[PDB]
C-alpha cells in the first residue's frame, strides 16, 4: 500500500502565499520523482510542477514558473510546495503525485503512479 | 491542449472507446500517453501508461492504442462501477511536460 | 609580457590576466636524477589537471563554479581582494581553507554531473 | 565515503556516485623499477584520458553519448543492470564487446565534430 | 581505415577524416634509454594537449576559433588548400607563421575567457 | 550536363502522406548540399528544406518542421523528402536543387545553382 | 518576407532593373543575395549569386548590386527572349535559412 | 569630479545614420562600464545600449539590436555610438552614462553612477 | 515599463513617498533598484541604488525600501530644491537589462 496525504492550508487572500506539504509512505521516497497536479472545481486535471528524485531539478508550467517553489526533504519523506502571489485562477484541488520522471538509470515513466487524497486550495 | 469528447456512453457489458486528439509534438512524437480514471469525490487512479501498458491492479477490460496523433482507450465489459471522468496525460517534451486537457464522463446504461 | 612570474607582485586583478604565461612554463647514474625530475614535473602537472577535471574545469584557466563563498574563509570584500592584494598574500590567507574548498568543489560537480544526466534523460 | 574501491561490491547505481573517490587514486638499480612503475602509471592514465578525448568525453566522469545500445551486447533491462548487478559482473558480462563499443564511440565523435564544424560554418 | 599515416599523401580534406587514427598512436643503459623515450613521448603529448587547452580546444580534434585568417600567411583559397594539396605541403608553407598564429590563438582565448567570466557574472 | 529528376508522387488526400524522390547525375553527388523549394501554382518560390552533403544535418521551415523529413542516400545518388500530414496549403511544384549549404572546408554557396523540373504535389 | 515590384517592362535594347527590399537581418547583414530567372512552364535557373557574381553559362547582360537593405538586378541590352518571372533569394541566418520574394514579371515590349 | 561631454550631432534625415560620441575625464575610463540612455522629449528615460569596460561585450535594447553599434576607445577616453537607419520614433536626448555593469571582479552595480548632459537627436 | 504614479506632492517639511510597481521577473527578482532625480533642463542624477543605498554627495533625506514587486522612495521633509522628475530603474535580467518607469513630477507646495 502506498499513501500520499496532503496537510496544506485552505483560503488565502489574493497576493498572499500558501505552503502545501505531502506526507508520503509505503515506498522508498528517494527512489521516485514527485509532482503537483491541480484540478479547478469545475475543470479537468492540470499539471503544476515536477521535482526529480534527488530534488536537484524542478520544472513548472509557465503560468506558475515565477510564483511556485517545489522542494523535497528525503530524510522526513515529505514534499513541499510554496505558492506565492496566489491568484483567483489558482483555486483548485491540489493532488500530490508520485511519478512523472526517471533519474536516467531507472526505466522510463512519464506518467504518474500514485495520487494523494488532494488538498483544497481557494483564493478569495 | 488535447481535444477529448466531454462524454461517452454505452450498453453495460459492451465496449466503449474514449479518445484524445493531440498534435505531432505530443501524442505523435512521444509514446508516453497515459489514461486516468477519476471517480467523483476521489483522486484520479492510473489506468493505462505508455499508451498500451496497464499497471498491476487494473483488470484486462481497460486497454489503449494510438495512431497518428490520436490516442484511445477501449473499455470492454462495462460495469456499473466504471462511471468516472477519464483523462489523458500526454508527454510533450521538456518544455511542456504534461498535457491533461480533456475529461470524458462515462455513463454506463 | 611581464615574464614567467612578472605579475607575482601585482594585484590579483592584474596577475589573473597572465595565467597563460605561467601555464606554458609548467611542462618545460645522472639519468636517474634527470628522469625523476621530469617524471615529478609531469606527475604534478597531471595531479592539477585531474583535479580540475574532477571539478568540471578541464581545459579552462578561469573556471567559474557553483560553490558559494563562505564569509568564514575570508571576510574581505571583492574590491579589497582583487584591487589591494597579491596572489601570494591571498594564498597565505586562504591556506587553511583550501582543502575544504576543494572538497566542496568536488561535491558540486558530482551533483551537477548527475543533474546533467537527468536533464539529458528527458525525451 | 567508502574510500578507494569501497563501492566495488555495491550495485552499479550506487557505485556510479563514487567515481571521484577512486579517480584521484590513479595518479597517486632500484631507481629504475620505481621510476618505470611511475611512468607506467602515467601512461595508463594518459591512454584513458586520450581515449575519453577521442570520444568527446574529456573532463567528464559520466559522459552521455549518441551510440544506441543494440541489445546484443547485453539484453538485460536497466533495473537488473543498475540495481541488481555490480560493475565487476557487468565488466565480465560485456568484456567481449568493449572493443566494438569503443570503435562506435570513436566513429560517433568523428561525425559529431564534422557536424559541429558545419553548423559553425553557417552565418 | 587507411592506417596510422595512410592519409599522409591524401588531400587536406580527406585527411581530416582520420584524425583519430593518428591521435590514438601518439602514446603507444637500457632502462634509462627506455625511460627517456617514454618520458619524452609523454612530454610531447602533454605539451600539445596543454597548448590546445590554452587555446580553448581541450578535448577536441577539430577546433574552430575566433582568430581571422590573414592573407599574408597564405592567400590560397579553400579549393587550393582542402583539395589539390596535402598536409605536408601545407606545413611546409605554414612554417614562418606558425608561432604568430599560436600567439594569436592564445590571446583570443584569453579574451574569450574574460568575456565568459563577465557574462556569467551578470545576475 | 547536370540533371535532377524528381521521380516522386502526385495527388494525395488531405491528412495523408507522400514521398518524393530526386535522382541526380552529371556531378559528384556527395559534394553538394541539397534542398527542396516549393512553388504554389499561383505564387513564387518558397524554400522548404535543406540537407548537408553528408546528410547528417537537416533544416526545415517552421511550417513543415514537424511534418517533413529530408534524407539522402549517397550510394544511389538519391535525395528524398517524406511529407506527412499534407494539407491544402502544401499544394505546390516541388523543385530539387543542388545547394544552400557547404561543409565548412568548401567555398560558401547559398546559391541553389542546378534545378530539376519539379514534381507536382496536390492535396484534394 | 521580401517585397518586389509585381512587374517591370522595357523595349528590346533598353536597360531594366528589378529591386528587392528586405530588412537588416537578411539583405543588409548578409551578402548572399541571389537572383533567379523562371520562364513560364520551366524550372527557375540561377542568374546571379553572392549579390554581384554570375554563374558560368549565362551572358553578362545580367548584373547585380546591393545598397543598404535593397538588392538590385540590372538587365542591360534586353533581348526579345528575356521574358520571365524573376525572384530574389536572401540568406536570413541559422534560424531561418532562405527568404524568397514575390516574382517580378519582366515583359519585353 | 567626473565630467562626461557628448559631442555628437543633433539632426539626421529618416533612413540615414548619425554617430554620437562622449568624451570623459575625472576617473579611470577603462575601470567602468558605460551605457547610452535616451529620453524622448515628452517621455521618461529609456535604456538604449550598454558596453563593458574592456569593450568586447555589448548589449542593446531589442528595439535597436539591428541598428545601433556601441563601442569604446580605451586609448584616449571616448565612448561612441553609431546609429543606423534612424526613425522618427528615435528622436530623443541621448545621455552618456557611466555604470550599469561590473566585470565579475568588481562590486556589483546594475545602476548608473555618472551622467553627461546629453545630445539632442532629431530625426526629420 | 514600470508603473509609478504622477504628481506626488506635499508641503515643505512633510514626508512623501514615491513608489513604482514592477513584476516578478524584475523588482521582485533582483534587488537592484535605483532612483534618479531629473530637474527640468538637467540630466538625471543618481539618488538611490541597490534599493536602500545612496551615493556619497547627497543628503540623508533620500532613502528607500522594497517589498514584493514594489519599490519605494522616501524623501523625508521636502525642500524647494526637490522639485524634479523622479524615475525608477530596475535590473530585469540578461535579456532586458533595465526597465524604467514614467516620471513622477514632485511638487513642493
Ligand atoms: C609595483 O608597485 C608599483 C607602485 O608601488 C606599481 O606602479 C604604479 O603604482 C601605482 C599605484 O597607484 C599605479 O597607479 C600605477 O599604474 C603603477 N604603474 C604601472 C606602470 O602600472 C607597479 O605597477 C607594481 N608592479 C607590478 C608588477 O604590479
Ligand atoms: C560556512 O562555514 C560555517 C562553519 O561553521 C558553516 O556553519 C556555514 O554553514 C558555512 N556556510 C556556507 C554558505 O558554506
Ligand atoms: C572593503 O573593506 C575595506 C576595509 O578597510 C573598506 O575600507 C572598503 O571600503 C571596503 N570596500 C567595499 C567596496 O565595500
Ligand atoms: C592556520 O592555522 C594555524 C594553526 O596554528 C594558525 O596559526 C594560522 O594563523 C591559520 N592561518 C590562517 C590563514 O587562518
Ligand atoms: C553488501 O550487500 C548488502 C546486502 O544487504 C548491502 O546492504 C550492502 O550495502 C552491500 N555492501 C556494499 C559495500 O555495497
Ligand atoms: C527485467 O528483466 C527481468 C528478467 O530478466 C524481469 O524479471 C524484470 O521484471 C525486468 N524488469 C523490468 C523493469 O522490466
Ligand atoms: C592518390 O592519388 C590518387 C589520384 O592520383 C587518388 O585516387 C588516391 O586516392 C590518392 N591516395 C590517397 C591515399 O589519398
Ligand atoms: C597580416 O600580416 C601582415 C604582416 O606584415 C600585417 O602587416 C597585417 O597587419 C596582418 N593583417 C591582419 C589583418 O592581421
Ligand atoms: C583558387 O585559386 C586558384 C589560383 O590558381 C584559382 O585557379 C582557383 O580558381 C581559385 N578558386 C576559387 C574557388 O576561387
Ligand atoms: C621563411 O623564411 C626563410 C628565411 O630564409 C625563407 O627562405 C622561407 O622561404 C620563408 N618561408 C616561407 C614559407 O615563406
Amino acid at each position: 500500500e502506498v499513501q500520499l496525504v496532503e496537510t496544506g492550508g485552505g483560503l488565502v487572500q489574493p497576493g498572499g502565499s500558501l505552503k502545501l506539504s505531502c506526507r508520503a509512505s509505503g515506498y522508498t521516497f528517494s527512489s521516485f520523482a514527485m509532482s503537483w497536479v491541480r484540478q479547478a472545481p469545475g475543470k479537468g486535471l492540470e499539471w503544476v510542477s515536477l521535482i526529480n528524485d534527488r530534488g536537484g531539478l524542478t520544472f513548472y508550467v509557465d503560468s506558475v514558473k515565477g510564483r511556485f517553489t517545489i522542494s523535497r526533504d528525503n530524510s522526513k519523506n515529505t514534499l513541499s510546495l510554496q505558492m506565492h502571489s496566489l491568484r483567483d485562477g489558482d483555486t483548485a484541488v491540489y493532488y500530490c503525485a508520485t511519478g512523472g520522471m526517471s533519474s536516467a538509470l531507472q526505466s522510463s515513466k512519464y506518467y504518474f503512479d500514485f495520487w494523494g487524497q488532494g488538498a483544497l486550495v481557494t483564493v478569495s | 491542449a488535447l481535444t477529448q469528447p466531454p462524454s461517452v456512453s454505452g450498453s453495460p457489458g459492451q465496449s466503449v472507446t474514449i479518445s484524445c486528439t493531440g498534435t505531432s509534438s505530443d501524442i505523435g512524437s512521444y509514446n508516453y500517453v497515459s489514461w486516468y480514471q477519476q471517480h467523483p469525490g476521489k483522486a484520479p487512479k492510473l489506468m493505462i501508461y505508455d499508451v498500451t501498458q496497464r499497471p498491476s491492479g487494473v483488470s484486462d477490460r481497460f486497454s489503449g492504442s494510438k495512431s497518428g496523433n490520436t490516442a484511445s482507450l477501449t473499455i470492454s465489459g462495462l460495469q456499473a462501477d466504471d462511471e468516472a471522468d477519464y483523462y489523458c496525460s500526454a508527454y510533450a517534451g521538456r518544455q511542456t511536460f504534461y498535457i491533461f486537457g480533456g475529461g470524458t464522463r462515462l455513463t454506463v446504461l | 609580457s611581464l615574464g614567467f612570474l612578472g605579475a607575482a607582485g601585482s594585484t590579483m586583478g592584474a596577475a589573473s590576466m597572465t595565467l597563460t604565461v605561467q601555464a606554458r612554463n609548467l611542462l618545460s647514474h645522472w639519468g636517474i636524477k634527470q628522469l625523476q625530475a621530469r617524471v615529478l614535473a609531469v606527475e604534478h602537472y597531471l595531479r592539477d589537471q585531474q583535479l580540475l577535471g574532477i571539478w568540471g574545469c578541464s581545459g579552462k584557466l578561469i573556471c567559474c563554479t557553483n560553490v558559494p563563498w563562505n564569509s568564514s574563509w575570508s571576510n574581505r570584500n571583492l574590491s579589497e581582494i582583487w584591487d589591494n592584494m597579491t596572489w601570494l598574500q591571498w594564498d597565505k590567507e586562504i591556506s587553511n581553507y583550501t582543502q575544504i574548498i576543494y572538497g566542496l568543489l568536488e561535491e558540486s560537480q558530482n551533483q551537477q554531473e548527475k543533474n546533467e544526466q537527468d536533464l539529458l534523460a528527458l525525451d
